RNA sequence: CUAAAUACCGGCACGAGACCGAUAGUCAACAAGUACCGUAAGGGAAAGUUGAAAAGAACUUUGAAGAGAGAGUUCAAGAGGGCGUGAAACCGUUAAGAGGUAAACGGGUGGGGUCCGCGCAGUCCGCCCGGAGGAUUCAACCCGGCGGCGCGGUCCGGCCGU
RNA sequence: AAUGCGAGUGCCUAGUGGGCCACUUUUGGUAAGCAGAACUGGCGCUGCGGGAUGAACCGAACGCCGGGUUAAGGCGCCCGA
RNA sequence: CGCUGGCAGUCGGCAGAGCGAGAAAGAGAGUGGCGCGGACGCUACGCCGCGACGAGUAGGAGGGCCGCUGCGGUGAGCCUUGAAGCCUAGGGCGCGGGCCCGGGUGGAGCCGCCGCAG
C-alpha cells in the first residue's frame, strides 16, 4: 500500500446551485455551456457565482455602484452582479448605467430606468456579450452581515473587539468582572 | 399544543397564486396534469356571463 | 419531517451517536447556568466578559417612553418628503427654501452624518447636534425648534 | 420461436449465494435478512479468517450486465395492455412481467398483445 | 415574456363569439413549482385538527 | 516508519515497496538518503537499465494523471521546451544527467516495479552485511533484471 | 418556452412511470415511449407522432401545425397512410426531410411505423 | 407589470429573473455561435502499452 | 349595587378529525369500576369476529358415555356453537437423506433429489440474385383538400410591445 | 541552494479527557506480567502471512477476482516446499 | 475522488460532415498587380472519456427505484374470471437494505409515481 493521506482527497466547493429553482437552473445550463465552449474567464467566475448560496452573493447598494462605475477607464460599460442591486436612498444624483442583475428591486428599477439606463437579465447579457466584454464584475459586502462581528478571537481576551452574544444591552448585561478594572480585571 | 399551523408571508402566496396561475394556460403543463383537454378549443378557455345565470 | 432527521439514520448504532464509554447521562455537569463560578468559570470568562458583578446606579420607577427620542441622520433628511418637494427648490430661482418637520415623520433629534445637497432647507426639529446644525447652516439653512 | 435480445453477453456474477446475517443460524428470532454486527467484540464485522462474508461494494455486478434476466433481458412489470405500447419501441432489450394481482382474463389479453406486438412475456402461461 | 395575445370568448353553444379579451398579464408570470409546492404544503397543514392521547 | 524518515521517503516519491526513481548525487542527496539507508536499496544504473526502465516502465506525468508514454507527442507536448521531444531524448537527459534532469525526471512518474524474481537476499540488513540494504554501487543492475 | 415546461415535466408529470430501474412516458405524442427533452410529445412547436390506425390497417401520421399553440383542438394535422411498407417508409421520411419538421425524429418515426406494420401483420 | 394592482393595496406583478427563457433559440443564434471554439467531439480511449522492448 | 367582552378535562345535547384499531385507543368496544384481593383506607383485570341466511348436522351403525363412521346443509365444515384468516416456538406421522470427535457455520467442489426451461434437431432481420406464381399496381401527368417554409430583397391587412 | 508538493482562509461541530505494550534513555524498589517519566512506533480502532497456540513480536496493512513474483518465515511426516 | 474534463455541432440538395496535435493566434471576407439518401445519441439532476485510490471502534456526513402507517395530487391503476394476509424442495433481480413473478391457502379490499406528515 501507499502512505498518503486521505483526508482532503473530497475539495467541498459546489458543483451546483443547491437551489431547485427553475429560472436560476436554466442561466446554470446556459453559463455552463459558455463556460466550457468559450475561452472567457469572465464566464467561469458568473457560473461560480451562480452557484453560490445568499449569504455568498450580498445585495449592492445603487451608491457603491455609482462609486465602482464613476471610476476613470471604465465609462460605457456593463456592470454584472450576481446578487441583488438595491436601492440606496442616501444619493440624489444617479447617471446612466447599463445593468445586468439576477434581480433589481422595485425603487431601484424605477431610479436607474429615470436616469435613462438600461437593466439586462443574464439571457441578455449571454446575448449582448458572450464572453463579457466591456463588463464589470462587482459584488455586495460580504463581511457586511451582522453575523461577522460575534467572529473571530472570543471576547474577554486581550485585544479582541468581538461583539458577545446577549440577551439584552444596557447597564446590568456582562459589564462588571471582565470589564472593569475596579470589578476584577479588563482584558 | 404541537405546531399544527404555518404562516407563509403575503407576497409568496400572491407569488405562488401568479405562478399556478400561469401554468393553467399552457398545453403541457395541464396535460401533464392529466385533464382530457384535447378537443377544448382554446386553453385561457373563456365563456359569456349568462353561464352564471 | 422527521424522516430528515439524524434518529432515522441512527437505528442500529448503539450508543446512537452519544459514545460508548461516555454515555449519555442526565446532567452531568450540572442543570442550566450551574457552577459559572466554579467549573464553567472558563466558559463563562472567555465568551461572556462582565456576567457576575454590579454596575452603575438603579432606577427604581423607569419608564421607557420619558426618554422616547428617535433620531435621523442628515442623509435620510430629504426622504421624509416627496420628490417633488425636493426637485421644485432644485427648479426654484426666488431661493424658498422648503420645510421638513421630521416630528410629523416621527423624529425628535435630529444627528448630522452625510452629505447634504447643494440647496436651503429649514429643518423643525425638537433636538439638533452641533454637527447637524453646522451641516445645515453651511449649505444655507435654518434649524427651528419645536417643543 | 423464442424472442432473442439485441445481444446476449456473457453474465459474470462475483457471488451466487446469498449474504446471510451473522447468528441466523443459532435462532429462529434471528432472520437471514442481512444486518451489519456493530458489537465491540464481533468476529465477523472484524473479517477474521473462516467467517461469514459482508456485502462490500466489490460485489457490484457489471453495469452492461446489471438486472439483465438469465434470458438476456431485463424486465419491466406490467399492470394492463397500455402499458406494452409503452414497450414496443424498447422490444429487443426490456420484457414484460404481468403483475400478480392482474385477474386471468385480462391476463389473456395482455399476453394477445404482447405475441402481436413482440414483446416477449416472463409468465405467458401463468394462471390460465 | 411581453407579447400578450387576444384570447376569444366562446359562447354557451361551443363556437366563438365576436368577444375578444387581451391575455391577462398574470398569465406571463413566472411558472415556480417548489415556490407553489412550499405554499402548498405550508397552508394545507392550516386546516388540520389537533390530535392527543 | 519513523518521521523523519516518511517525509524524505515522500521527498524521494517512494510512497510504496518496491517503488523506484532516478536521483542525482550532491552531498544534499547523500545526506538523505544515509537517513532512509535501511529501507532502501539504492546504487548506480547502467546505461541498459536505464533503456529497460524507460522503455518498460515509463510513464509520464501529464496534467497530475499517469500516462503510458506510447507516443513521442507525449514527451515532447511537455518536455519539448527543454528540447526533450522523445523516448531518446528523456534516455539522454536521464543516463547523462543534464542541465534540465528536475524537470525531465520528474516529469516521469515513479516506477510500480514488480517483486524481485529469484528473491530478496535479506530485507532487514544492510548490503554489506549480507543483505539488501543501503547502497550496492555496481550491482543494483542485478536487482533492476529480476525486479523490472 | 419548451425547456421551461420541461423542467415542470421532468419529475412531476402523470405520464411518468419509474418502476424497475427505468423511466418512460406515456404520452400521446412520444415515440420511443422515453423521458427525455428530445422525445417528448407536448413541450415544443413542432412535434411528430406515429401511431396505429383505428381499424385494423394503416399507420397514422400527427403533426402539430405552428398557428394555434395554445389551441389543442385544432393544433394537431393527421393523416392515414394505408399503403405497402415501403412507400410509407418513404412517405414519412420525405414529410420530415423536405418539410424540415423537427429533423433529428426521421429515424425514429421510421423506426415507430415498421413496428406498427410488423405488428399488424398476421402472427405465428 | 406598469400598472399596479387597484384592488390590493400595493401588489405589482413580479419580475422575471430570466427574460428569454428557450435557451435553444439562445444557444443557436449567430451572437453566440461565433464566440465559441471548435467542438471537441473525437473520444480517445486507452492505450494499451505494448512493451517497445 | 352593576350587564358585556373573559374562563370551563364536571353535566345535557351535538358536529368533526393527515389520531388509535382489541398487548393499540379511556381501566373498561364484551353482564367494567364488573369478577377477584385486602379488616380497612384502597387495589383492580382478562375477555371482539360461524355463516349471506341456523339453513346449528334429521336418519343408520359401534360404544355405558364422552367420542367416532356413514349420510345430510352450505359456495365453503379445508366455516361444526371461544367456530373468519390460522404464522412462529413445540409435537405426532409420512417421505427423502445422513449419523463414533455435541450441534451449527465460511470457502470450494461432488453426489442424490424436487421442480423449471412447457427443452430434445435448434436464432432471425435487412439488401441483392435465381425460380415458380398472384394483384386491379409503379413512375410521370390532371383535379381537389391539408401541412411546412418564405430575405414575397421591402406583397396586402391585422395584433402586441418590461 | 537541493528535493518534493496546488495552497490560503472562515464558520459550525460530535466523540474523547480510565489507557496499555515495545527498542533506546531513565526514577523508586531486592525484584515484579511492580510503580512513575522522555522519544518514536504500535495495540486500543486491525484484518492477513509467520512465531505450534497468542492484543503489542517479524513481515505487511485490507474493494471482488485470474495469472505471475516475493517479504518474514520455512522445505523428514503431520504440512505446501 | 480528481481532471472545478468532454458533448447544445443531430450545424444535411437553404448539405458538405473536422478539431490528439510538440511550438500564442482565422479550414475569415471582400480590395489592387442522374439517383431525393446519411446507425445510436441529449431522463443536460443526462450521457461519455482519462488517471489515481479503497482498513476501521467512538463519531460525523451523504445516497437509498430500501422498508412501515396516514394525507394532498396522479396512474381512464389492480380486484369475487379473486384484494389484504399466510405457506412454499418453484423462477429470478439487486453488493445490500429488500423486491418482482409461479403454485397453494383465503374471501374483500389494495398498490405504483410526485410531494406531505410521523
Ligand atoms: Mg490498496
Ligand atoms: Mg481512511
Ligand atoms: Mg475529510
Ligand atoms: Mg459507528
Ligand atoms: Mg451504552
Ligand atoms: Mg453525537
Ligand atoms: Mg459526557
Ligand atoms: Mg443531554
Ligand atoms: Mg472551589
Ligand atoms: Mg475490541
Ligand atoms: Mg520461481
Ligand atoms: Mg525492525
Ligand atoms: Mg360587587
Ligand atoms: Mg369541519
Ligand atoms: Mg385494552
Ligand atoms: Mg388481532
Ligand atoms: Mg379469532
Ligand atoms: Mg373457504
Ligand atoms: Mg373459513
Ligand atoms: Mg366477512
Ligand atoms: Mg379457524
Ligand atoms: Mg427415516
Ligand atoms: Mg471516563
Ligand atoms: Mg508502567
Ligand atoms: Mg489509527
Ligand atoms: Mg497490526
Ligand atoms: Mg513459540
Ligand atoms: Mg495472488
Ligand atoms: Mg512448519
Ligand atoms: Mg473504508
Ligand atoms: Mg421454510
Amino acid at each position: 500500500g501507499v502512505d498518503i493521506r486521505h483526508n482532503k482527497d473530497r475539495k467541498v466547493r459546489r458543483k451546483e446551485p443547491k437551489s431547485q429553482d427553475i429560472y436560476l437552473r436554466l442561466l446554470v445550463k446556459l453559463y455552463r455551456f459558455l463556460a466550457r465552449r468559450t475561452n472567457s474567464t469572465f464566464n467561469q467566475v458568473v457560473l461560480k457565482r451562480l452557484f453560490m448560496s445568499r449569504t455568498n452573493r450580498p445585495p449592492l447598494s445603487l451608491s457603491r455602484m455609482i462609486r465602482k462605475m464613476k471610476l476613470p477607464g471604465r465609462e460605457n460599460k456593463t456592470a454584472v452582479v450576481v446578487g441583488t442591486v438595491t436601492d440606496d436612498v442616501r444619493v440624489q444624483e444617479v447617471p446612466k448605467l447599463k445593468v445586468c442583475a439576477l434581480r433589481v428591486t422595485s425603487r431601484a428599477r424605477s431610479r436607474i430606468l429615470k436616469a435613462g439606463g438600461k437593466i439586462l437579465t443574464f439571457d441578455q447579457l449571454a446575448l449582448d456579450s458572450p464572453k463579457g466584454r466591456g463588463t464589470v464584475l462587482l459584488s455586495g459586502p460580504r463581511k457586511g452581515r451582522e453575523v461577522y462581528r460575534h467572529f473571530g478571537k472570543a471576547p474577554g481576551t486581550p485585544h479582541s473587539h468581538t461583539k458577545p452574544y446577549v440577551r439584552s444591552k444596557g447597564r446590568k448585561f456582562e459589564r462588571a468582572r471582565g470589564r472593569r478594572a475596579s470589578r476584577g480585571y479588563k482584558n | 399544543w404541537r405546531r399544527w399551523h404555518r404562516r407563509v408571508n403575503t407576497t409568496q402566496k400572491r407569488y405562488a397564486i401568479c405562478s399556478a396561475l400561469a401554468a393553467s394556460a399552457l398545453p403541457a403543463l395541464v396535460m401533464s396534469k392529466g385533464h382530457r383537454i384535447e378537443e377544448v378549443p382554446e386553453l385561457p378557455l373563456v365563456v359569456e356571463d349568462k353561464v352564471e345565470g | 419531517p422527521s424522516r430528515l432527521r439524524k434518529t432515522r439514520k441512527l437505528r442500529g448504532h448503539v450508543s446512537h451517536g452519544h459514545g460508548r464509554i461516555g454515555k449519555h447521562r442526565k446532567h452531568p455537569g450540572g442543570r442550566g447556568n450551574a457552577g459559572g463560578m466554579h467549573h464553567h468559570r472558563i466558559n463563562f470568562d472567555k465568551y461572556h466578559p462582565g456576567y457576575f458583578g454590579k454596575v452603575g446606579m438603579r432606577h427604581y420607577h423607569l419608564k421607557r417612553n420619558q426618554s422616547f427620542c428617535p433620531t435621523v441622520n442628515l442623509d435620510k433628511l430629504w426622504t421624509l418628503v416627496s420628490e417633488q418637494t425636493r426637485v421644485n427648490a432644485a427648479k426654484n430661482k426666488t431661493g424658498a427654501a422648503p420645510i421638513i418637520d421630521v416630528v410629523r415623520s416621527g423624529y425628535y433629534k435630529v444627528l448630522g452624518k452625510g452629505k447634504l445637497p447643494k440647496q436651503p432647507v429649514i429643518v423643525k426639529a425638537k433636538f439638533f447636534s452641533r454637527r447637524a446644525e453646522e451641516k445645515i447652516k453651511g449649505v444655507g439653512g435654518a434649524c427651528v425648534l419645536v417643543a | 420461436a423464442a424472442l432473442r435480445p439485441l445481444v446476449k453477453p456473457k453474465i459474470v456474477k462475483k457471488r451466487t449465494k446469498k449474504f446471510i446475517r451473522h447468528q441466523s443460524d443459532r435462532y429462529v428470532k434471528i432472520k437471514r435478512n442481512w444486518r451489519k454486527p456493530r458489537g465491540i467484540d464481533n468476529r465477523v464485522r472484524r473479517r477474521f479468517k473462516g467467517q461469514i462474508l459482508m456485502p462490500n461494494i466489490g460485489y457490484g455486478s457489471n453495469k452492461k450486465t446489471k438486472h439483465m434476466l438469465p434470458s438476456g433481458f431485463r424486465k419491466f412489470l406490467v399492470h394492463n395492455v397500455k402499458e406494452l405500447e409503452v414497450l414496443l419501441m424498447c422490444n429487443k432489450s426490456y420484457c414484460a412481467e404481468i403483475a400478480h394481482n392482474v385477474s386471468s382474463k385480462n391476463r389473456k389479453a395482455i399476453v394477445e398483445r404482447a405475441a402481436q406486438l413482440a414483446i416477449r412475456v416472463t409468465n405467458p402461461n401463468a394462471r390460465l | 415574456a411581453c407579447a400578450r395575445p387576444l384570447i376569444s370568448v366562446y359562447s354557451e353553444k361551443g363556437e366563438s363569439s365576436g368577444k375578444n379579451v387581451t391575455l391577462p398579464a398574470v398569465f406571463k408570470a413566472p411558472i415556480r413549482p417548489d415556490i407553489v409546492n412550499f405554499v402548498h404544503t405550508n397552508l394545507r397543514k392550516n386546516n388540520r385538527q389537533p390530535y392527543a392521547v | 516508519v519513523s518521521p523523519k524518515v516518511r517525509k524524505v521517503l515522500q521527498l524521494l516519491r517512494l510512497r510504496q515497496i518496491f517503488n523506484g526513481t532516478f536521483v542525482k548525487l550532491n552531498k544534499a542527496s547523500i545526506n538523505m538518503l544515509r537517513i532512509v539507508e535501511p529501507y532502501i536499496a539504492w546504487g548506480y544504473p547502467n546505461l541498459k537499465s536505464v533503456n529497460e526502465l524507460i522503455y518498460k516502465r515509463g510513464y509520464g506525468k501529464i496534467n497530475k494523471k499517469r500516462i503510458a508514454l506510447t507516443d513521442n507527442t507525449l514527451i515532447a507536448r511537455s518536455l519539448g521546451k527543454y528540447n526533450i521531444i522523445c523516448m531518446e531524448d528523456l534516455i539522454h537527459e536521464i543516463y547523462t544527467v543534464g542541465k534540465h534532469f528536475k524537470e525531465a525526471n520528474n516529469f516521469l512518474w515513479p516506477f510500480k516495479l514488480s517483486s524481485p524474481r529469484g528473491g530478496m537476499k535479506k530485507k532487514t540488513t544492510h548490503f554489506v552485511e549480507g543483505g539488501d540494504a543501503g547502497n550496492r554501487e555496481d550491482q543494483i543492475n542485478r536487482l533492476i533484471r529480476r525486479m523490472n | 418556452s419548451a425547456h421551461l415546461q420541461w423542467m415542470v415535466v421532468r419529475n412531476c408529470s402523470s405520464f411518468l412511470i419509474k418502476r424497475n430501474k427505468q423511466t418512460y412516458s406515456t404520452e400521446p405524442n412520444n415515440l420511443k415511449a422515453r423521458n427525455s427533452f428530445r422525445y417528448n410529445g407536448l413541450i415544443h412547436r413542432k412535434t411528430v407522432g406515429v401511431e396505429p390506425a383505428a381499424d385494423g390497417k394503416g399507420v397514422v401520421v400527427v403533426m402539430k401545425r405552428r398557428s394555434g399553440q395554445r389551441k389543442p383542438a385544432t393544433s394537431y394535422v393527421r393523416t392515414t397512410i394505408n399503403k405497402n411498407a415501403r412507400a410509407t417508409l418513404s412517405s414519412i421520411r420525405h414529410m420530415i426531410r423536405k418539410n424540415k419538421y423537427h429533423p433529428d425524429l426521421r429515424m425514429a418515426a421510421i423506426r415507430r411505423a415498421s413496428a406498427i406494420l410488423r405488428s399488424q401483420k398476421p402472427v405465428m | 407589470w406598469r400598472k399596479a394592482a387597484s384592488l390590493k393595496s400595493n401588489y405589482n406583478l413580479p419580475m422575471h429573473k430570466m427574460l428569454n427563457t428557450d435557451l435553444s433559440r439562445i444557444l443557436k443564434s449567430p451572437e453566440i455561435q461565433r464566440a465559441l471554439r471548435a467542438p471537441r467531439k473525437k473520444i480517445h480511449r486507452r492505450v494499451l502499452k505494448k512493451n517497445p522492448l
